[PDB]
């Protein structure tokens, strides 16, 4: 409930549609949310690059994050151990941190057979007959940091043979398949060449009198001369210019009317707010459409009645509130054709489930 | 691990000031024991 409660202020126009759909009993809480309802890998450099941030102040910003703390637990299971028994009682955190950084912990400055088993890489095992130890420490302790770290990272005869396989096997010498295509061959080609448009009256001209015409074409342009004065006369061009002319057939309509003005911002964040609510009602409607199973049923019947609880109770209101300022503005129309096109769908959905029963 | 130059300057003036004192005990021995 709290976290519901958070998550519904976190949203405040869902908080709003929430209460309008909730209080309004419209939906239930449970109808409400049944349809409503980062991890970092482990990096090797969280302890380089991370150092006691040295502020001029004398300042020992040490920044203490959560994850640089489980980064370092992850890969010192070590120093889990240490917090766990040391803390709250034991010692202080930024104690054990400052501790941490004095002590030289801080300041330190096979499954495969065939290629690691190197004791068993030689057949003749005989008797031994026929700063050195800081850099091998410093050595140890990087080989195991590296190795908690690869391990972090996750969190026979036939293994033999297999890696054997894999080593010795040439790619080149090998299959090169790769023809993982299905070729496609349509059938009737013509369907694209007059597709989507619909058939056209595209009558054909007459008989042999065709050919007669474009004779008849032919010799009047075969001796032809260009013309300048009748190409134009100033009757064709009052014409023109009319046509032409601001309210001429050519200028369709006009000037239209400003909107904004004809309904308050009000009216519209709310009219905004029905059309979220309805296009989220008819989503969940049309995502349980089509009614493939009896359990659908049920669920668009109580989508139905949603509908028409949150239609009487939220833009009856609206409808009476556009009323009363006689805006001219049909919104509720609009909101009506959507909720009578779901109804009408619903309607024609139970005929159909009748029908196919009888 | 927080201004070393701190940390150093702190050593120093307890080196100076241990040795002043123990020059100081050993003077009061002195003293002392010449008055036994």
């Amino acid at each position: 409930l709290e976290e519901k409660n958070r998550m519904l202020q976190e949203d405040p126009v869902l908080f709003q549609l929430y209460k309008d759909l909730v209080v309004s009993q419209v939906i239930s809480a449970e109808e409400f949310w049944a349809n409503r309802l980062q991890d970092v890998g482990i990096s090797a450099a969280f302890l380089a690059d991370v150092r006691p941030q040295t502020d001029g102040c004398n300042g020992l910003r040490y920044n203490l994050t959560s994850d640089i703390i489980e980064s370092i637990f992850r890969t010192y299971p070590a120093v889990k151990m240490k917090y766990a028994e040391n803390v709250p009682h034991n010692m202080t955190e930024k104690e054990f941190w400052t501790r941490f950084f004095q002590s030289h912990y801080f300041h330190r400055d096979g499954v495969k057979n065939p290629l690691l088993d190197l004791t068993a890489l030689e057949d003749k095992p005989l008797d031994e007959g026929y700063k050195e130890n800081s850099n091998a420490a410093i050595i140890k302790r990087f080989n195991h940091h590296s190795a908690m770290v690869l391990a972090a990272g996750l969190r026979q005869p036939a293994v033999k043979r297999a890696k054997l396989q894999e080593s010795i096997e040439y790619e080149d010498l090998g299959k090169n398949n790769s023809v993982k295509t299905i070729a496609l061959n349509l059938k009737k080609s013509d369907r694209y060449y007059h597709g989507p448009t619909p058939i056209q009256s595209l009558q054909y001209a007459t008989s042999q009198d065709i050919i007669n015409s474009f004779q008849s074409i032919r010799q009047e342009m075969e001796a032809y001369t260009p013309k300048l004065t009748q190409v134009l006369s100033s009757s064709a061009a009052s014409s023109t210019i009319t046509a032409l002319s601001p309210g001429g057939a050519l200028m369709q309509g006009g000037t239209q009317q400003a909107i904004n003005q004809m309904v308050p911002n009000d009216i519209q964040s709310e009219l905004k707010h029905l059309y979220v609510a309805v296009g989220e009602l008819l989503r969940h409607f049309w995502s349980c459409f089509p009614v493939n199973t009896p359990f659908l049923e049920e669920k668009v019947v109580k989508m139905k009645s949603n509908l028409e609880r949150f239609q009487v109770t939220k833009l009856c209101p609206f409808q009476e509130k556009i009323r009363r300022q006689y805006l001219s503005t049909n919104l509720v129309s609009h909101i009506e054709e959507m909720l009578q096109t779901a109804y009408n769908k619903l309607h024609t959905w139970q005929s159909r489930r009748l029908m196919k029963k009888t | 691990i927080e201004t070393p130059e701190q940390a150093k300057t702190r050593e120093r003036s307890e080196k100076i000031k241990l040795e002043f004192e123990t020059y100081l005990r050993r003077a009061m021995k002195r003293f002392n024991k010449g008055v036994h």
